RNA sequence: GAGU
DNA sequence: GCCGCGTCAGACTCGTAGGATTATAGCATACGTGAGGTGGATGTCAAGT
DNA sequence: ACTTGACATCCACCTCACGTATGCTATAATGTGTGCAGTCTGACGCGGC
């Protein structure tokens, strides 16, 4: 199964799972541990923004690695937007301090 | 058995009636091939001879009003192919043969499990084919609780007071009778050979 | 209607049955699951039922059944038993009457059994009458042990009694740790046959059995002689003996030729004996595909060399010659069935034609008048099959857009294409093509 | 962005009112033939923003030259589709209801707050008997059960000045008129006299909860709710399978049902109903809004149209394939291939088999930007059809990006960090990715039928990392015993 | 060690202690060092004892605990308390999809530190 | 009696949540009183009404109002509907005679006339006046005003009771919170005197220190009183002949009220056994018994005991509909108004016959054809029918993905083809660089790129100088150059596009 | 998870005694085994004909 | 089912 | 503290099959919305300036 | 380079048509639905006898 980039879910606006639908795979708790495992702070924020959720992060950094940069430019992974508004849809106060 | 468990069905009233006769399958109306290809599922016709039978509010019961004997139709029943097998929707599925526990009666043991004592708590589970359940289990103070319906415990003495049966006639079909006679000032029983060994 | 569809769709005990072979067939189709409705879950099941009870002798092969989360729930019934009237499992048993082993058989549900001292099979008899041993090997009670021959009761009707379809074929089961045994008769199932099916050299006289059974192949129903033999119809004239006067004694066998089975395997059917042979009943005319001349032909036997290897070999992987390429042993057949649909939307009823805005007329080639692929064309990755054009949706292009769009003039029409593109990675011929018409609009040509 | 922290609390009903931007009357989600948003409905674009980037409904104003402008006639403002990601609604509920998570689970902390035990509580909510609110006449003090007529003889011969109700309302009126500062002092004042031990205890953590209370600074009436606050819309979606089918969240059921009995209870209000048809009505509300925030938790679950409970927003959050485990602490990855491995005995300790099509795929981005820079190709369309046709060029520029790249290799179960590590891919044709065999114990892979991910460290310091901490070379020694990892086989 | 994340209190400073408080080791140590530096009240404590749920149910990210599990208890906890979260843990900037502040990441997480002294 | 075993099953109702038990609990402590009970509560509503509408004849302006409104519409030459059709529609115990109505408006005049000359010599109601006063009341409650004009009356009055009331409110603010004093003096000074000055001086005699502040403001004072006098001289209405009307007017409408209260909580077990014919797998069973409830409540209100019939007959219809139309109502994701669902039921019970008679399967043409309706129709209404299904729904038969893990967004652009329209724009750019200065400007304009607005032809000549239609050769000069091969080489590239 | 590296060196002079587990007959994990790797507290003696 |  | 009653749990990735359940009425008036029509704005053209 | 008239093709706003909303009916009719969930199990937690 090869995957660069495809189909994305609706909700969680993450990747699609198995080939049946040019789906990504999904790297898990278990995998993230891997990582974390290790001091590996980009690789991580790689998976859990621009190769997942990020809509900017992908795209942006789609562009820049075409012509020759390789950075992050890093943004907010939407899942966690989603997750936000659910408690707030909850009647709970969920909120950004500014620093 | 299904028709037998269902027919004849009477009305409310007690006056009309339907009958089951007889029933007959259609030879299959679209081939086993063509359903695969069509999407569907391969069934054929059932029909039913019923006759509705009336009787007479005046006439006692004089099965003497109207027979309309005749043949309705049940729906389409899905077929078994030659090799054990199922086209449902378009595609090949088998019904695979189930394993279960039967019904009737089954007496399981709490082997340890709860307590710290360990106290051995029997219990008989009944499980009909259909309807609700029985369960008859010992209290860690040996006392007997029925749960209807596996719900909540109380005690099994009180459904024999709903089965009509008074204190007397329970404490009587479940513990051993022994008749003790009164006479001048000295106690006598009838007493059973059997009663006092190993005491 | 509605309760009956759900038993056999929805239920969780109506499920597609595995055909790669024969046998994935025929086993699957006799396992038995304690789940499904009236039964048992997942969470449902600890150590209880999992565990194997002694009473699955003779019943239950006790090494069938799918490891992980189904291990325990289900089992293959075991060759020889069969349910009575109540739907109580017994098994088939050789009735000793004081000391003689009759040729009586007798079937027994498990508490009777359990009643009843049994002999072993592989316990030696004398000459159509009494035992060898003095004191035989024998079970009951659960029990097994060392037991006299007057209070013996019955005795096992054969060897391959205790286990179920799959594992029967495995010759050197004896030998095998039944680990591996289990896997072995799992793995069984999922073997694909091959166009060029070898019988097993190496077998258990248990390979005739199983392919009859299976249906897959051709049998003769009365036999005789045969008559006319063509790769789609066998026609048999049958002997006088078996012939009845009034109909015709002419036998008819339809040929299945190269038929997609559900998980994508072949099944087709070859006509083994000769033209003007004479066969009798329940001879096997046509093999099926894992099929030789009557045999199980799951697969192929070649020769093997126990080594290690450079590497190669590493953890049970496996070196293999070119000449296994070269001979086409290991070759399958594949059918993929692939859909297309025209629909109607308030957006527009979707067409199917060879119109295709903007691609390149080598594309458009293997299509005709009506947008279909000519039939036995070879196609590839990215190539269309069916034609089919969509109403195109609102989109507002960019100033940029229009500017181009002037620019070229290209005949750009509110027009998405729908038509159906061929698989990546997975080319082929076609070998048939299937027309649906709807009743009121009229077909088109291809039609 | 560039925000340091983040405090949860409690959702205050002006506080909703706030991000709240309109208020959704209408059960109606969609027009039946034009499946365009209803005015007030659940879809509402006058509330939650326009269907389609910057054209509203009526279609009157369209392009970016209208930003913010407000459409006259169908209500629309102009802007992005994307706002239904965020905007927020609301709904006016007549009866306040109560919040089920404070109530149903322990240790439900109203209950605590006011040292009331639970099914009297619930006898008071679910309009079983009355409560006791505050007198002026000492005939009764705080927070009594009575029962109908146990109510009945006690304003018969008095009334005026006894003051005690019913249910959700009376509940929060009796918790803005307690006096929290004033109790926490006397708690003190009794802790000044006898302080036995157990009593203490007890004493101590009620005052915890009241002091911390006042100290987040929340009004404990904010436990009932009022205003109910409404998910956008794209977060509980509605669209159509390719079938013609459409499927809708259950979110949207469990609303519906909501402002149905809600708007019953508005209509039941206006036309002066009895009082036993309002409580039943009321009881339905409570219902109807606690199997939307956490179905099951409350009486018999509802079901859905199949045989299983319905899914709310609570289900959504914490289970196992809710958002934690499935979105948050892990995600579906981009730039990542599979399939099944294959000895490589002529490979370098550092090296892997890469599959050509896979490895392909995955240096896509890579491919056309340096097709570009190598002026071969035009642009990136060009470079796009110039990899899908597959020519020669393809693999040269796609061979000068492996060169010195790492890959990724995962294998499940991620036992430990050399689970996944990264090599240095080595192209061949074929469709097996191919593994070193020393390397089989730190993945514990076996040849017989696993499989293996892989990803692209993308970044330059993806590349860093993986080449400097996470190549198999580099860590042979076992974080887990001291001893070699990598070991002959 | 972790396990040994929080300790019961005997006596307080000036601040809100008192027999059977339940708090974290490490901001005993805090109200130590604070206080006994002016002197006032010193507050005696004794560490107490969290296997794996209870450990992780104590930590002050709630965040990291409603990931965990008990989901619905956990975060009613934290919503009544008001509970503020500064993204000290890893699960935490993992969910925020940011910079795990351990090696690689450790550096910009700890000038965020220096960031919070300064504007 | 029946509040005794109410609260025996109260002691234990083991928390029973199932608002079934609850609610069949409460209606089971109220009995059903049948026949002519029914009838007792329907008269006393007739009374209710009547001494309403007694109310309404006895105030001046209620009367005046009525005329005025009517000369309105009226004299708009000869309105047909609006006004007009609002008022009228008179039950005498609809086309109405232009005879009747010239002659009923005259004696109404006349009667105002009369009756205003006798209230003014010697008393308001001095004994004849009183027995003229009554009799013109009994004029007006023969006739029966629709509910609807009735209601906008009665809110007139309610109305101007509201002002005077909610005046005092206003006043009773800032003299109740900021000042104070014992209630019981005031009584007898209000009650007596009302229009004089006498009380004003009489108050201060009782002295006491704290009254000679009050000056300073006085002004205010006495000037804010003007406004609620003015509520007085409005609506003229005597001292004694006020609180009479206001009392037994409100009277009326407690009889009434509590009257029918007491019909509908006697009707409940009708509505729930009607209710529970259609619960069957449809909607939701408590659902059902709530909007009946609203049936019933209608079934009150429109019941005339007059027509003397079985009040279950008459019920049954309303409550029925009010279910009918309230399922098909709310029920389903998408409304359906009336006439797309009776169509729809009729298609299902025809669909079972065709079915038994043709052995099959009723292909679309057939069905048509038994329906008297077009095939296309027929077949879009096919289309429409299903209903959506759960984005939840476990789509695995292991619960392993809900729908939602198979979706796909179209809405959002890959990376790839964000690329392709970016680098376009870039193109273009630079290829509008090449052209003219003032041909740059056109082209740049006419397009919007790199413009916030697109400017069409014309805009493009008003605001360069006057130019049509040169500047659509313009467009083909430009066209020209672009069109150049050379020039568009890269543009060319986007030609598969 | 949030342990980590933060000082190089508080400088606590606490510790604990880590022994040769000689569990039964075998001496299942030596001294070096268990010990090694590990932060030392402590100066380590036993006396000599100079310590 | 596959495999770890 | 002992039973007991109640709640919350029970890994990681990927591969492959298809969708539903029901039994219902009808209408007449009124009032508003969406679709298509009609004229204006704007493009297109051929000389003509 | 730039204007004028004539004509075609297009974009906005109003007027009419079909769809939707609610009320009326009259032999009498008034307490019931419906579950399938379950049994694994050591735990931690709240309450009570
Ligand atoms: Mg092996
Ligand atoms: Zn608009």
């Amino acid at each position: 199964h090869a995957r660069s980039t495809g189909s994305y879910s609706l909700v969680t606006q993450q990747p699609l799972g198995g080939k049946a639908q040019f789906g990504g795979q999904r790297f898990g708790e278990m995998e993230v541990w891997a990582l974390e495992a290790y001091g590996a702070a980009y690789t991580l924020q790689e998976m859990l923004t621009v190769k997942s959720d990020d809509v900017n992060g992908r795209t942006k950094m789609y562009k820049n690695i075409v012509d020759g940069n390789h950075q992050m430019e890093p943004g907010m992974p939407e899942s966690f937007n989603v997750l936000l508004k659910e408690i707030r849809s909850l009647g709970i106060n969920i909120e950004l301090e500014d620093e | 058995a299904a028709f037998r468990s269902v027919f004849p069905i009477q009305s409310y009233s007690g006056n009309s009636e339907l009958q089951y006769v007889s029933y007959r399958l259609g030879e299959p109306v679209f081939d086993v091939q063509e359903c695969q290809i069509r999407g569907v599922t391969y069934s054929a016709p059932l029909r039913v001879k019923l006759r509705l039978v009336i009787y007479e509010r005046e006439a006692p019961e004089g099965t003497v009003k109207d027979i309309k004997e005749q043949e309705v139709y049940m729906g389409e029943i899905p077929l078994m192919t030659d090799n054990g097998t199922f086209v449902i929707n378009g595609t090949e599925r088998v019904i695979v043969s189930q394993l279960h526990r039967s019904p009737g009666v089954f007496f399981d043991s709490d082997k340890g499990k709860t307590h710290s004592s360990g106290k051995v708590l029997y219990n008989a589970r009944i499980i009909p084919y259909r309807g609700s359940w029985l369960d008859f289990e010992f209290d860690p103070k040996d006392n007997l609780f029925v749960r209807i319906d596996r719900r909540r415990k109380l005690p099994a003495t009180i459904i024999l007071r709903a089965l009509n049966y008074t204190t007397e006639q329970i404490l009587d079909l479940f513990f051993e009778k022994v008749i003790f006679e009164i006479r001048d000032n000295k106690l006598q029983m009838e007493l059973v050979p059997e009663r006092l060994r190993g005491e | 209607s509605a309760a009956v569809k759900e038993f056999f769709g929805s239920s969780q005990l109506s499920q597609f049955m595995d055909q790669n072979n024969p046998l994935s067939e025929i086993t699957h189709k006799r396992r038995i699951s304690a789940l499904g409705p009236g039964g048992l879950t997942r969470e449902r099941a600890g150590f209880e039922v999992r565990d194997v009870h002694p009473t699955h002798y003779g019943r239950v092969c006790p090494i069938e059944t799918p490891e992980g989360p189904n291990i325990g729930l289900i089992n293959s019934l075991s060759v020889y038993a069969q349910t009575n009237e109540y739907g109580f499992l017994e098994t088939p048993y050789r009735k000793v009457t004081d000391g003689v082993v009759t040729d009586e058989i007798h079937y027994l549900s498990a508490i009777e059994e359990g009643n009843y001292v049994i002999a072993q099979a592989n316990s030696n008899l004398d000459e159509e009458g009494h035992f060898v041993e003095d004191l035989v090997t024998c079970r009951s009670k659960g029990e097994s042990s060392l037991f006299s021959r007057d209070q013996v009761d019955y005795m096992d009707v054969s060897t391959q009694q205790v286990v179920s379809v799959g594992a029967s074929l495995i010759p050197f089961l004896e030998h095998d740790d039944a680990n591996r045994a289990l896997m072995g008769a799992n793995m069984q199932r999922q073997a694909v046959p091959t166009l060029r099916a070898d019988k097993p050299l190496v077998g258990t006289g248990m390979e005739r059995a199983v392919a009859v059974d299976s249906g897959v192949t051709a049998v003769a129903k009365r036999g005789g002689v045969v008559q006319y033999v063509d790769a789609s119809r066998i026609v048999i004239k049958v002997n006088e003996d078996e012939m009845y006067p009034g109909e015709a004694g002419i036998d008819i066998y339809n040929l299945t030729k190269y038929t997609r089975s559900n998980q994508n395997t072949c099944i087709n059917q070859m006509p083994c004996v000769s033209l003007g042979e004479p066969v009798e009943r329940g001879d096997v005319l046509a093999d099926g595909p894992s099929t030789d001349l009557g045999e199980l032909a799951l697969g192929q036997n070649m020769r093997v060399a126990f080594m290690p290897w450079n590497g190669y070999n590493f953890e049970d992987s496996i070196l293999v010659s070119e000449r296994v390429v070269q001979e086409d042993r290991f070759t399958t057949i594949h059918i993929q069935e692939l859909a297309c649909v025209s629909r109607d939307t308030k957006l527009g009823p979707e067409e199917i034609t060879a119109d295709i805005p903007n691609v390149g007329e080598a594309a458009l080639s293997k299509l005709d008048e009506s947008g279909i692929v000519y039939i036995g064309a070879e196609v590839t990755g990215g190539d269309i099959l069916v034609g089919k054009v969509t109403p195109k949706g609102e989109t507002q292009l960019t100033p940029e857009e229009k500017l181009l769009r002037a620019i070229f003039g290209e005949k750009a029409s509110d027009v998405k294409d729908s038509s159906l593109r061929v698989p990546n990675g997975v080319s082929g011929t076609v070998i048939d093509v299937q027309v649906f018409t709807r009743d009121g609009v009229e077909k088109d040509k291809r039609a | 962005e560039e925000f340091d922290a983040i405090k949860i609390a409690l959702a205050s009903p002006d506080m909703i009112r706030s991000w709240s931007f309109g208020e959704v009357k209408k059960p109606e989600t969609i027009n039946y033939r034009t499946f365009k948003p209803e005015r007030d409905g659940l879809f509402c674009a006058r509330i939650f923003g326009p269907v389609k980037d910057y054209e509203c409904l009526c279609g009157k104003y369209k392009r970016l030259k209208h930003r913010g402008v407000i459409c006259e006639k169908c209500g629309v403002e102009v802007t992005q589709t994307k706002v239904r990601r965020e905007r927020m609604g609301h709904i006016e509920l007549a009866s306040p209801t109560a919040h089920i998570w404070f109530l149903k689970s322990l240790p439900s902390r109203i209950g605590l707050l006011l040292d009331m035990p639970l099914r009297d509580i619930e006898r008071v909510l679910y309009f079983e008997s009355y409560v006791v609110i505050e007198g002026g006449m000492t005939n009764l003090e705080r927070q009594q059960i009575l029962t109908e007529e146990q109510y009945l003889d006690a304003l018969e011969e008095f009334g005026d000045e006894f003051d005690a109700k019913m249910g959700a309302e009376a509940i929060q009126a009796l918790l803005k008129s307690m006096d929290l500062e004033q109790e926490c002092e006397q708690l003190r004042e009794e802790l000044n006299e006898t302080n036995s031990e157990t009593k203490r205890k007890k004493l101590t953590k009620r005052i915890k909860l009241l002091e911390a209370f006042v100290q987040s600074g929340n009004k404990p009436e904010w436990m009932i709710l009022t205003v109910l606050p409404v998910l956008p819309p794209d977060l509980r979606p509605l669209v159509p399978l390719d079938g013609g089918r459409f499927a809708t969240s259950d979110l949207n059921d469990l609303y519906r049902r909501v402002i149905n009995r809600n708007n019953r209870l508005k209509r039941l209000l206006d036309l002066a109903a009895p009082d036993i048809i309002v409580r039943n009505e009321k009881r339905m509300l409570q219902e109807a809004v606690d199997a939307l925030l956490d179905n099951g938790r409350r009486g018999r679950a509802i079901t859905g149209s199949n045989k299983r409970p319905l899914k709310s927003l609570a289900d959504m959050i914490k289970g196992k394939q809710g958002r934690f485990r499935q979105n948050l602490l892990g995600k579906r990855v981009d730039y990542s291939g599979r399939s099944v491995i294959t000895v490589g005995p002529y490979l370098r300790l550092h090296q892997c088999g890469l599959p050509k099509k896979m490895a392909l795929e995955l240096f896509k981005p890579f491919i056309y930007g340096k097709l570009e820079l190598r002026g071969l190709a035009t642009t990136i369309k060009a470079a796009k059809k110039m990899v899908e046709r597959e020519e020669a060029v393809v693999w040269d520029i796609l061979d000068e990006v492996i060169r010195e790249h790492p890959v990724l290799l995962n294998r499940a179960p991620t036992l430990h960090r050399l689970g996944i590590q990264a090599f240095e891919p080595v192209l061949i044709e074929g469709k097996a990715i191919q593994l070193h065999p020393l390397v089989c114990a730190a993945y514990n892979a076996d040849f017989d039928g696993d499989q293996m991910a892989v990803h692209v460290p993308l970044t330059l310091e993806a590349q860093l990392e993986a080449r400097a901490l996470m190549m198999s070379t580099n860590n042979i020694l076992s974080p887990a015993n001291g001893e070699p990892i990598i070991v002959p086989s | 060690r972790q396990m040994l994340r929080k300790a019961t209190i005997v006596n307080a400073g000036s601040s809100d202690f008192l027999e059977g408080e339940q708090v974290e080791y490490s901001r005993v140590k805090i109200a130590n060092r604070e206080l006994e530096a002016n002197g006032k009240v010193g507050a005696t404590y004794s560490r107490d004892l969290l296997g794996i749920t209870k450990a992780s149910l104590a930590t002050e990210s709630f965040i990291s605990a409603a990931s965990f599990q008990e989901t619905t208890r956990v975060l009613t906890e934290a919503a009544v308390a008001g509970k503020r979260d500064e993204l000290r843990g890893l699960k935490e900037n993992v969910i925020v999809g940011r910079l795990i502040p351990a090696g690689t990441g450790y550096a910009y997480h700890q000038d965020r530190m220096r960031r919070r002294a300064a504007g | 009696a029946a509040a005794q075993v109410l609260s025996s099953v109260e002691s234990e109702i083991g928390r029973t949540t199932d608002p079934v038990r609850m609610y069949m609990r409460e209606m089971g402590t109220v009995e059903l009183l049948t026949r002519e009970g029914e009838i007792d509560i329907a008269k006393r509503i007739e009374d209710g009404i009547n001494q309403v509408q007694c109310s309404v004849a006895e105030y001046p302006e209620a009367i005046t109002y009525l005329l005025e409104q009517y000369d309105r519409v009226e004299a708009e030459e000869a309105r047909l509907s609006d006004l007009i059709t609002g008022f009228v529609d008179p039950n005498a115990e609809n086309s109405i005679d232009p005879e009747l109505a010239r002659e009923k408006f005259a004696e109404l005049r006349a009667q105002y006339v009369v009756t205003r000359d006798t209230i003014k010599a010697k008393g308001r109601s001095h004994a004849t006046a009183q027995e003229e006063i009554l009799k013109l009341s009994e004029v007006f409650k023969q006739f029966r005003l629709v509910p609807k004009q009735f209601d906008y009356l009665v809110n007139s009055m309610r109305v101007m009771m509201d002002r005077v009331r909610t005046q005092e409110r206003l006043i009773m603010k800032l003299c109740v919170e900021q000042c104070k004093m014992p209630k019981k003096n005031f009584i007898t000074l209000f009650t007596g005197n009302e229009t004089s000055d006498t009380w004003f001086n009489a108050a201060i005699a009782m002295n006491k220190p704290w009254s000679e502040k009050l000056h300073d403001v006085s002004e205010e004072v006495h000037r804010a009183l003007q406004k609620l006098q003015q509520i007085e001289e409005e609506t003229g209405l005597t001292i004694e002949q006020v609180k009479d009307i206001n009392r037994r007017m409100s009277i009326g409408e407690a009889k009434a009220r509590r009257a029918k209260k007491e019909m509908v909580e006697a009707n409940l077990r009708l509505v729930i056994s009607i209710a529970k014919k259609y619960t069957n797998r449809g909607l939701q069973f408590l659902d059902l018994i709530q909007e009946g409830n609203i049936g019933l409540m209608k079934a009150v209100d429109k019941f005339e005991y007059r027509r003397g019939y079985k009040f279950s007959t008459y019920a049954t219809w309303w409550i029925r509909q009010a279910i009918t139309r309230s399922i098909a109502d709310q029920a389903r994701t998408i409304r359906i108004p009336v006439h797309m669902i009776e169509t729809i039921n009729k298609l299902n019970r025809i669909s079972r016959q065709m079915l038994q008679e043709m052995g099959r399967e009723p292909t679309p043409e057939e069905l048509a054809e038994r329906m008297l309706m077009p095939e296309d129709k027929i077949r879009k209404v096919l289309k429409i029918a299903k209903e959506p299904i759960s984005m939840e729904t476990p789509i695995g038969d292991d619960e392993d993905s809900h729908l939602g893990d198979f979706i796909e967004d179209t809405t959002l652009e890959l990376p790839l083809d964000s690329a392709t329209t970016e680098s376009l724009r870039a193109a273009t750019h630079d290829v509008l660089a090449g052209l003219t200065a003032r041909e740059a400007k056109v082209l740049r304009m006419r397009f919007g790129i790199d413009m916030n607005t697109d400017y069409t032809l014309e805009e493009v000549g008003k605001q360069f100088d006057v130019t049509r239609e040169r500047i659509r050769q313009i467009e083909a000069k430009a066209l020209r150059k672009l069109r150049h091969p050379s020039r568009s080489e890269v543009l060319r590239s986007f030609l598969d596009d | 998870q949030d342990l980590v590296v933060t000082e190089d060196d508080c400088g606590t002079h606490e510790g604990i005694m880590m022994t040769p587990v000689i569990e039964g007959g075998d001496v299942k994990e030596p001294l070096r085994d268990r010990v090694l790797g590990r932060v030392t507290a402590e100066d380590v003696l036993k006396p000599g004909t100079a310590d």
